[PDB]
RNA sequence: GGAGGUUGGCUUAGAAGCAGCCACCCUUUAAAGAAAGCGUAAUAGCUCACUAGUCGAGUCGGCCUGCGCGGAAGAUGUAAC
RNA sequence: UGUCGGCUCAUCACAUCCUGGGGCUGAAGCCGGUCCCAAGGGUAUGGCUGUUCGCCAUUUAAAGUGGUACGCGAGCUGGG
């Protein structure tokens, strides 16, 4: 249980609340993150944060390290931020953010308009780059995956929306 | 940029083309390199050239050692290497011929002594389909 | 004006267009870039020893970007009027009619050849552009006069056929 | 005449070197000389190593009686690109079964010539097995000399299929099955595990232990 | 890879035989400019040629067991740039100072001109 | 996706995973190495 | 395939297959062996199939022994034949296998090459097998 | 960090590690493949392999064995306690 | 306990022929091959022959494979 044993090492400006099995983290530049704990973890509080198990079961050992990682994401998510870079490849492919609506042109008859949910915000520095700014990983990653699923990449020419940290296989037509 | 000029391109610019793949600059100003450098080894040696765009258009020519492909082709036989190396000899080479260009190519080669320096060209001539003998 | 087909089965025909043109207009689409047939066309033009003026077409499309064409054509040794300056480039829109007047200005500006025709009073001399057989009036030959003047009722010798012109 | 003779000499030398080729002969008419030369040049790279296409008669203008009965004398296909046949050529085409196609784009002609070329090759005569029988005991019949009383060991045996008799793994006879019997029944098929009587008129050389093999040939053809 | 059968033993024996060289030794930590600058410092092999080498810090303590340059045990932490001279004590300290003048890497750990704790 | 009674690794980058009661092979390099069941 | 050159009698009773193989359970010639751990019988087509699948994998030296011989003839009644009317004719030859019998042996190869090659042979046999090494006692 | 001969030779408008074929050496090193992948029209430019540093105590695999998991598709209606 | 085929009328299974959803491809596109999920609805007319079947002609998105006393004569027929 290497992950569970490791303390969280929270930064300077972070407010911690602990109502037993209910936890909430307050941070500057984005706040209001909270989650509930399963009944088999003890969170001792100090200048740091550390996680321990209650039972000696297999599932308790596995879930002790999951609760540590979830809290670490919350702590970073309020102090720092989470962003996931996307880029478009192809001809005529362009994106444009107009408030809370992100319009994409991905080679269909109609242009797709995607409604960014509350919380995260997207911004387009250029016509072929999308940023998904947010404070939690699950909502940022889920939205970036929904947008990417409109026109996923092709092997023969590589066209389509792709993760900026993604490797795309390529092939050629025979002969 | 690491283009390889060929004995002069002041007037002609078929292979010079210092505008495609790099920020296009003055061609008339840059093409005068063939005059100041004046090649050095006949009007046949293709020499390496390195230029910098600098701030806006400030040209700067460095000129490196001649490539070790024309010396191994235009000085010891046919100027074209064999299609299949190490399978059909292109032309015999003596140890003195390699040592003739070894001192001229004093740039880099990371050689502490001339004993090791010859071994660098030996692997180069083998890849060309030539035959090297001591 | 001579209009030639663009497919690869008509290369000989394209050659026949090169030996009579005195100027080549190379049309290349801005989106599609340089393709095999435009390379073959510039090969024909070089073999003919003739000046080349291009017209980067379909510029009205949002894609456009008539810049990679410059590099591609420079690779085949067709220097733009900029850079060094051998042949003039010009963007046109064909079906919007933007830049067509400038293209015409560029092509008629090629008076550096001086286009001297010798006398128009010489005996006619020309080349056959095409030929066909008509069921009502026999062999019909579409010929481009090169110099001299061709008049009705004149003895003509073309290829191995000869004869005199009933009609023109 | 000189070019025709030189081409004949070269073609005869090459053909005698290789073997023979299957030709597809066409009579081609067009409206303009440029179209005719383009078609002739483009219909030369369509052949293969075993089939080829030949233009036996060209020309410019409508389809006439002369080229109609020139195609009649060469089993040729009569192609007219942007031209029409007159009344007499139409009479001739109706009288016999000559096939005449009209066109206005050269690529339709190319596609049709390719489709016609693809219909002149029918190999892949490899065999696939159906059953094997093993001979044990010998009988005689008035019409068929030697009757092999045998047992089918694998697969199936059908009354009229090509056969292959082999003893000690070497073939001796490659005819077909003529008489198949179950006692006195004249059955058409026997499955493995069943005993039967085999009779072939030309086999005539039967001995216990000889293997009899039954197969079929399926033609998957080739392509260009 | 780097096994303990002979990769640790051979490097220790070679370094021990190299510990009997000139007393002065130069140590630094090159986590900066590319190998070209490292090969630039290797150009001294033609002119000066003191040691131009860097070895594992773990095996550095095991080596130099002859009590000739024992002061380097307490200074070889993290990266090391052991550059023990052969003759003319100095040189390595002076050359690297000029090398560090024209660059931004190189930390210079200590020296070994006779018994001297940095 | 290849469905067989006997699934197993086909190269160095294959992984054996159990997902909701089914043994699967997922490859990060070659998409033909995907397998199900077994 | 494998079968006796001649036999005293053409047919045999089915019999029973009981007991363990106390005789033929040692590595007597080679260094490694394939040993049967379940009882069944090999039909002289599985023996030849497993031999070719075994010698092919080695293809460079090595000596190979076969310790099983099919000497029991079995009959089969043809299709569409009633019960009785005499015993059927001999179709193939089989060998009785009891648990603990050594089937194949090999020497002159590495342990890993023999272990790979006996795996290929065991996939052609209708019974459980195992890999063993030669010991003094 | 991930380099120099070096755009290896041929081919190609142009093939510069990375269209295709042949070969696949040397050099200073701790380490770097005539290169496994992405990208360039060809360059350029982000990776990997490999090596050095930090970390700080376990890690890898086989054998025997109890109970379980897939392999497991049918006809009037659950319908194989 | 009336045995083939035809007519009329059906009902179920899924080991799916079409339509629907997917993975791989030696998948450029248009078409394909193979495997997984899926039983809601659909799923020819004739010439020959007593034929089921089969072979032909011309269609269709497709002309599925099987169980039901090889479904169905106290529902018809009677060519075998
Ligand atoms: C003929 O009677 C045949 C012989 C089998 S082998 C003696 N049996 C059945 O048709
Ligand atoms: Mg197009
Ligand atoms: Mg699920
Ligand atoms: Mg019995
Ligand atoms: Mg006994
Ligand atoms: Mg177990
Ligand atoms: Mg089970
Ligand atoms: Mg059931
Ligand atoms: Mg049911
Ligand atoms: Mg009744
Ligand atoms: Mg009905
Ligand atoms: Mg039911
Ligand atoms: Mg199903
Ligand atoms: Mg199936
Ligand atoms: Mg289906
Ligand atoms: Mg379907
Ligand atoms: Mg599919
Ligand atoms: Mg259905
Ligand atoms: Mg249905
Ligand atoms: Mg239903
Ligand atoms: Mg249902
Ligand atoms: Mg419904
Ligand atoms: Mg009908
Ligand atoms: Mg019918
Ligand atoms: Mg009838
Ligand atoms: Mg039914
Ligand atoms: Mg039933
Ligand atoms: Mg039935
Ligand atoms: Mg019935
Ligand atoms: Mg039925
Ligand atoms: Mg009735
Ligand atoms: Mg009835
Ligand atoms: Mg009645
Ligand atoms: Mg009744
Ligand atoms: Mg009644
Ligand atoms: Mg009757
Ligand atoms: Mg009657
Ligand atoms: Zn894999």
């Amino acid at each position: 249980s290497r992950v569970a044993k490791n303390p969280v090492k929270l930064p300077a400006g972070v407010e911690i609340k602990l109502a037993g099995q209910q936890l909430s983290i307050k941070g500057a530049k984005g706040a209001l993150e909270l989650k509930v704990h399963p009944s088999v973890e003890v969170i001792q509080d100090s200048g740091e944060l550390r996680f321990a198990a209650r039972n000696g079961d297999q599932q308790t050992r596995a879930m002790a390290g999951t609760t540590r990682a979830l809290v670490n994401n919350m702590v970073v998510g309020v102090s720092q931020g989470f962003e996931r870079k996307l880029q478009l490849v192809g001809v005529g492919y362009k994106a444009q953010a107009k408030g809370q609506v992100l319009s994409l042109s991905l080679g269909f008859s109609h242009p797709v308009d995607y409604e960014l949910p509350a919380g995260i915000v997207a911004e387009t520095p250029s016509q072929t780059d999308i940023l998904i700014k947010g404070i939690d990983k699950q909502l940022v990653g889920q939205v970036a995956a929904e947008i990417r699923d409109f026109r996923p990449p092709e092997p023969y020419k590589g066209k389509g929306v792709r993760y900026a940290d993604e490797v795309v296989r390529r092939k050629e037509a025979k002969k | 940029i690491k283009l390889q000029v060929k004995a002069g391109q002041a007037n002609p610019s078929p292979p010079v083309g210092p505008a495609l793949g790099q920020h296009g600059v003055n061609i008339m100003e840059f093409c005068k390199a063939f005059n100041a450098k004046t090649q050095g080894q006949e009007p046949g040696l293709p020499t390496p050239v390195i230029i910098t765009v600098y701030s806006d258009r400030s040209f700067t020519f460095e000129t490196k050692s001649t490539p070790a492909a024309v010396l191994l082709k235009k000085a010891a036989g046919i100027t074209s290497g064999s299609a299949r190396p190490n399978s059909q000899k292109v032309g015999t080479v003596t140890r003195a011929q390699l040592e003739e260009i070894a001192k001229t190519k004093q740039a880099d080669l990371t050689a502490a002594d001339l004993d090791a320096a010859v071994r660098t060209i030996a692997g180069s001539a083998r890849s060309m389909g030539l035959n090297v003998e001591g | 004006f001579l209009d030639t087909p663009g497919h690869a089965a008509f290369t000989a025909m394209r050659a026949r267009g090169a030996q009579a043109t005195d100027i080549v207009i190379l049309v290349v689409a801005a989106d599609d870039g340089v393709m095999p047939q435009t390379q073959e066309a510039v090969q024909h033009a070089k073999a003919a020893g003739v000046p080349i003026v291009v017209a980067v077409n379909k510029i009205d499309k949002p894609e456009a970007n008539p810049d990679n064409i410059k590099n591609g054509l420079a690779a085949l040794d067709v220097i733009p009027e900029e850079w060094g300056g051998d042949a003039p480039f010009v963007p046109v829109s064909a079906k919007l009619g933007t830049g067509v007047d400038e293209l015409l200005e560029a092509v008629l500006l090629q008076a550096e050849v001086l286009e001297l025709k010798a006398t128009p009073s010489a005996p006619g001399r020309g080349v056959v552009v095409e030929s066909r057989l008509d069921k009502g009036r026999g062999p019909v030959a579409t010929v481009l006069v090169q110099d001299g003047t061709l008049r009705q009722g004149d003895m003509v010798l073309v290829g191995i056929n000869y004869g005199r012109v009933r009609a023109m | 005449l000189a070019r025709a003779h030189a081409g004949k000499l070269e073609n005869i030398f090459e053909n005698m070197g290789q073997e023979e080729k299957k030709t597809l002969n066409i009579v081609l008419k067009a409206d303009v000389r440029g179209s005719l030369e383009a078609l002739q040049g483009s219909l030369s790279g369509l052949g293969n190593d075993e089939v080829q296409v030949r233009v036996v008669g060209g020309g410019v203008g409508g389809i006439t009686e002369s080229d109609a009965n020139l195609a009649l004398a060469s089993n040729a296909v009569l192609f007219g690109f942007n031209v029409r046949a007159d009344a007499g050529a139409r009479k001739i085409v109706e009288a016999e079964g000559l096939d005449m196609r009209y066109y206005n784009v050269i690529y339709d002609i190319i596609e049709d010539v390719k489709k016609a070329l693809t219909g002149m090759l029918g190999s892949d005569l490899r065999e696939n097995i159906l059953g094997i029988a093993e001979v044990r005991d010998v009988f005689r019949s008035p019409k068929f000399g030697a009757i092999a009383g045998c047992m089918v060991t694998e697969g199936m045996v059908h009354r009229n299929r090509p056969i292959r008799v082999l003893r000690d793994d070497v073939v001796i006879f490659e005819g077909e099955l003529e008489s198949l019997r179950r006692f006195k029944d004249d059955v058409a098929e026997v499955r493995a595990g069943m005993e039967c009587g085999i009779g072939v008129k030309s086999y005539n050389d039967v001995k216990v232990g000889d293997k009899i093999e039954v197969f079929e040939k399926v033609e998957v053809a080739r392509s260009l | 890879m780097a096994i303990k059968l002979e990769d640790k033993k051979a490097i220790v024996a070679e370094v021990n035989e190299a510990a009997k060289a000139a007393l002065s030794a130069v140590v630094a930590d090159a986590r900066g400019v590319t190998v070209g600058a490292m090969t630039g410092l290797r150009k001294e092999a033609r002119e000066a040629g003191v040691y131009v080498k860097v070895v594992r810090n773990t095996l550095l303590k095991r080596a130099v067991e002859g009590t000739q340059f024992d002061v380097l045990n307490d200074v070889f932490k993290g990266p090391t740039l052991i550059a023990f001279s052969n003759e003319h004590p100095g040189a390595a300290a002076r050359i690297f100072r000029e090398f560090a003048k024209g660059q931004d890497k190189f930390e210079i750990k200590a020296a070994a001109f006779e018994g001297q704790f940095l | 996706m290849k469905v067989r009674a006997s699934v197993k690794k086909l190269c160095r980058n294959c992984k054996i995973i159990r997902r909701d009661g089914i043994v699967r092979v997922i490859c990060s390099a070659e998409p033909r190495h995907k397998q199900r069941q077994g | 395939m494998l079968q006796p050159k001649r036999t005293k009698f053409r047919k045999q009773m089915t019999g029973h297959n009981r007991g363990l193989a106390h005789r033929g359970s040692k590595v007597s010639f080679g260094e490694y062996a394939l040993k049967a751990t379940s009882r069944g019988r090999l039909t002289a087509r599985q023996i030849e199939s497993a031999r070719r699948a075994l010698t092919r994998h080695v293809k460079r030296g090595g000596k190979i022994w076969i310790r099983v011989f099919p000497d029991k003839p079995v009959t089969k009644k043809p299709l569409e034949v009633r019960m009785g009317k005499g015993k059927g004719g001999v179709e193939y030859w089989v060998a009785q296998i009891q648990p603990g019998k050594v089937l194949y042996e090999i020497e002159g190869v590495s342990e890993e090459l023999a272990r790979e090659a006996f795996a290929l042979a065991a996939a052609k046999l209708p019974l459980a097998t195992s890999f063993v090494k030669r010991t003094v006692m």
